[PDB]
């Protein structure tokens, strides 16, 4: 009847007790390098996402989740662990239940993208390899969540440790792994957002000069109309050259770069149907997609 | 060595169908089927005292 | 065809599925004791701190007066209804006549007493929303269109569309099957007149939020816009109408907050000082010790007086939906929600894909 | 999106040179912008030809803004008659995969976002005349979302150079060289670009940003100690050579600053404005390629699966 599922198979060799793991280890997201009727396991495995040399941190996963595709395990034989693709295979049905792993209870209605496992591990034994679930948390929260993670490493060159939701407290601090696994994180935003507003600084020297107020709303207004009066109000035109335009482009590479990665997009709405309509942490949640 | 188990039976359940005309509740009751009640809007009975 | 229903026990506090009858749109909330703080972290400085929530603790205080529905419980209110926010809003509209006789049946054909209490209160509280700087877009969230509705005191049941065509649900009463979208006329504005554009085409249904940011009164207007445009292109057409609340939200909004003392600063050397080779530099290694860095240019910027895009916003947007036909389908028509009679624009076919809000700040 | 789909049928006028419907069986999977979601079309309204502005012939950069106002659809199958093409913007197909053969000098890979780009490059321009009809077709370069953020981004650096009375042209990709043409740009379509810049520049800036600034001083030590910090810069950038001339300072102490966050005020407005500007200049990159027989490379001159995005 046209249903499509992918079938991870277990190489042979499983430990009694990884096997109950693996039959505990419920319906989340699994990610997989190509959608195929068939795979092998180590695609899944934490090791598959080396770059060197460096086994992945926070940042490097959000370069692969873009390139790897999500799926959602469905029932765990003990011969294959079969999971359907949410962007292809979940369209036709729209048919998915989704485990928490967050410490988020969720609401319904909510958009759901979801991150590394950074705010805080399946591991075998018998078949050498790890596996990393990531944490289905609200997209509106996944961009406050990731802001306020970096800016706890900007103070170390008010407390951030203080969420709530729905009259629900968190607490992110839960110090010594997290702030050195997020650093990358952290560089590529200082980076980035310095080398803007120095560049921004270089074609109009006036934006923090003159005025505090007024003459800088009167530059804004102004420059901020639809109006034909563009170039005319911006640009200051042996002595060697300040490469300005060969680094609006390289910019523009690393900030639009980031742009994929940080938007964190809605895979994952939730339609609460015949149960609860909260959902709590270690609930199935029903799952559907964008039609 | 000989060592094994067993599985020495299985029980279940039955679950005894309770018609409502088995009950005397309906001695309180005038229940009749409509064939069909949700087109109909309001209905109405009249007295006559 | 493929569509999704939903179901969430949700409270008739500012929800009436008995008055509202069938394919009004309905919205989420964000169960306010998230609200309170938000509003003393991220509002700028110099403004009222806890004006929002004790704004809001005068709503759930007008809520029930009689029987005593309490001030909090574990079943919280999620939902608002559409018909109610624009009775909230109301008295921001063009058309004055179609404006009251929004609020008219509200005050009427609700089931309470003293609803006009209410009204006044919680666009009060929309009122705060904006100057204590917690968005009601940001709380404010799509929920899907009535197809069938348990009622009963206080809480009740309600099946909504989340995804699909609004027609293609069953109702429950086969007398009266598939329902189409109500919508009051007060809110639905096209973009066909005032870009002048017709011809045939489909057209993607838009939720607009205003937001005139101001120390005094401040406004809230909810508009279903049917266009034409992607949002990709919808970034000038909005513009373009509201391009007046663009200004005085730049202007305004920023009072009060302190300036530095002018004028801070004569401009940055960086170009001045890189044609000159005679310029003192300093090494990797010299930097963040003192005497290297006592001979280096010293530059002091200042940012406090600032309009910045988080107080220059207006307008907001989301998806809401398609019109898949070739030429779309407005009927104008009075109906009773008797024995009062509202202008209401019908929607005919209306396919629901929710999307991410977005700030034309 | 519906259920079956959606799908327009552009009319093709019966004065026909027969060797010009033979090159259009070639179209097989192309991109065609459409300006409404009409069911039935005409080729006039899809050839360049009604595609130009009032008296003016679009340049290359200032076509991008005539793109994001019309709907890229991808031909599915040419038949006598007419041809049938599916939009992007509607939920594309019924079973999801819209097959694109490429006219692309770039090789595809797995997992990557697509924009579509005008024909750019020098010498491998691509355009399908019909002399019976007088129609000029002119089908847009498919190209990884990387690339297209950096040709947009050298092009729009180009006409900044214009307005004040050497060089960047070239750019490369898996180590091939490849140019692209400078011939004029519309002062207009330039303005409006540079407009759209330096709104979601200043956007921006914000109070947290004044204590970034003074964390300049540390990354140009903290490079020298740690390799990967020394690869960001990248030998060119403005922090550098600011580094060495201006050492800054916080501002202390803030107004407010007991109840408030400015750091997190200012990471949150970056990421909805400079991290969002991949997609103001250019399209949205709707389309990524899935392919269902694992294979990494598709070849230049192949077709490819396609699933929607995002």
């Amino acid at each position: 009847a046209d249903g499509f599922e992918t079938d991870i198979a277990i190489p042979s060799g499983i430990s009694r007790p990884d096997a109950a793991a693996l039959q505990r280890c419920e319906g989340r997201v699994v990610f997989l390098p190509t959608i195929r009727r068939q795979l092998t396991l180590a695609d899944v495995a934490h090791e598959s996402f080396v770059s060197g040399g460096v086994s992945p941190d926070t940042l490097g996963l959000l370069l692969a989740y873009r390139r790897r595709f999500p799926a959602v395990i469905t029932r765990v034989l003990p011969t294959r662990i079969v999971a359907c693709p949410l962007d292809v295979g979940l369209t036709h049905a729209g048919t998915v239940n989704l485990r928490n792993t967050s410490p988020v209870d969720l609401c319904n209605g909510d958009p759901i993208s979801l991150v590394p496992p950074v705010f805080e591990d399946v591991r075998l034994d018998s078949l050498d390899l790890t596996l990393r679930f990531p944490v289905p948390l609200p997209s509106p929260l996944a961009r406050e969540i990731v802001a306020r993670l970096v800016a706890r490493g900007i103070r170390d060159l008010p407390d951030l440790n203080v969420l709530y939701y729905n009259g629900s407290r968190l607490s992110l601090l839960a110090l010594g792994p997290v702030n050195a696994e997020l650093r990358s994180l952290v560089l590529n935003m200082v980076y980035s957002i310095t080398e803007g507003t120095t560049i921004i600084l270089t074609l109009i020297p006036r934006l923090f000069a003159l005025s505090a107020q007024d003459g800088y709303v009167n530059a804004l207004l102004q420059m901020q109309s639809v109006t034909r009066e563009a170039a005319q109000l911006i640009h200051p035109e042996g002595e060697r050259r300040l490469p300005l335009y060969e680094a609006l482009v390289a910019w523009l590479t690393h900030a639009g770069q980031l742009g994929d990665t940080l938007a964190l997009a809605p895979v994952v709405r939730v339609c609460t149907f015949d149960g609860a309509a909260v959902v709590r942490s270690g609930d199935m949640a029903p799952v559907i997609r964008y039609p | 060595d000989v060592e094994f188990d067993a599985l020495l039976g299985s029980y279940c359940n039955t679950l005894s169908l309770v018609r409502f005309l088995e009950l005397g509740l309906s001695v309180a009751c005038v229940c009749t089927k409509f064939p069909e009640l949700a087109y109909m809007n309001e209905g109405r009975v009249q007295f006559e005292v | 065809p493929r569509h999704h229903l939903t179901r969430q026990v949700i409270l008739t506090d500012l929800c009436q599925p008995n008055a509202d009858r069938a394919g009004t749109l309905l919205l989420a909330l964000r169960h306010p004791a998230d609200l309170p703080h938000l509003a003393h972290q991220r509002a700028p400085p110099g403004r009222q701190t806890e004006r929002l929530g004790e704004a809001w603790g005068q709503l759930m205080e007008a809520t029930a007066l009689g029987s005593g529905r309490a001030e909090s419980g574990c079943t919280r209110a999620g939902l608002v209804s559409f018909n109610f926010l624009v009775a909230a809003c109301a008295a921001s509209y063009d058309a004055r006549d179609a404006a009251d006789a929004v609020r008219a049946h509200v005050t009427a054909n609700y089931r309470g007493t003293r609803v006009g209490a209410r009204l006044d209160r919680f666009s009060e509280c929309l009122r705060a929303m904006v100057h204590t700087h917690v968005f009601p877009h940001e709380v404010m969230r799509f929920f899907g269109g009535l197809v069938s509705w348990v009622t009963q005191d206080e809480l009740a049941s309600v099946t909504a569309v989340c995804a699909g065509p609004q027609e293609a649900a069953h109702t429950g009463h086969p007398g009266r099957p598939r329902s189409a979208v109500i919508l009051p006329a007060c809110a639905f504005v096209d973009l066909d007149a005032e870009l002048g554009l017709g011809g045939p085409g489909a057209a993607f249904l838009y939720l607009v939020f205003t937001y005139r940011q101001r120390r005094d009164q401040e406004l809230c207007c909810v508009y279903v816009i049917k266009s034409q445009l992607p949002p990709r292109g919808l970034e000038p057409a909005l513009e373009r109408l509201f391009g007046r609340l663009r200004i005085t939200n730049t202007i305004h909004g920023t009072e009060d907050m302190t300036p530095p003392a002018p004028n801070r600063n004569p401009d940055f050397p960086l170009a001045g000082l890189a044609a000159n080779p005679q310029t003192p530099r300093c090494s990797a290694g010299q930097v963040t010790n003192p005497q290297f860095a006592d001979r280096l240019y010293r530059w002091q910027p200042d940012l406090r007086g600032r309009p910045t895009a988080r107080t220059c916003t207006y307008a907001a947007f989301a998806e809401l939906g398609m019109m898949p036909e070739d030429s779309p389908r407005c009927l104008h028509r009075t109906e009773r929600f008797g024995a009062v009679s509202v202008p209401v624009v019908i929607l005919e076919g209306v396919v629901w894909r929710p999307g991410e809000w977005r700030a034309c700040a």
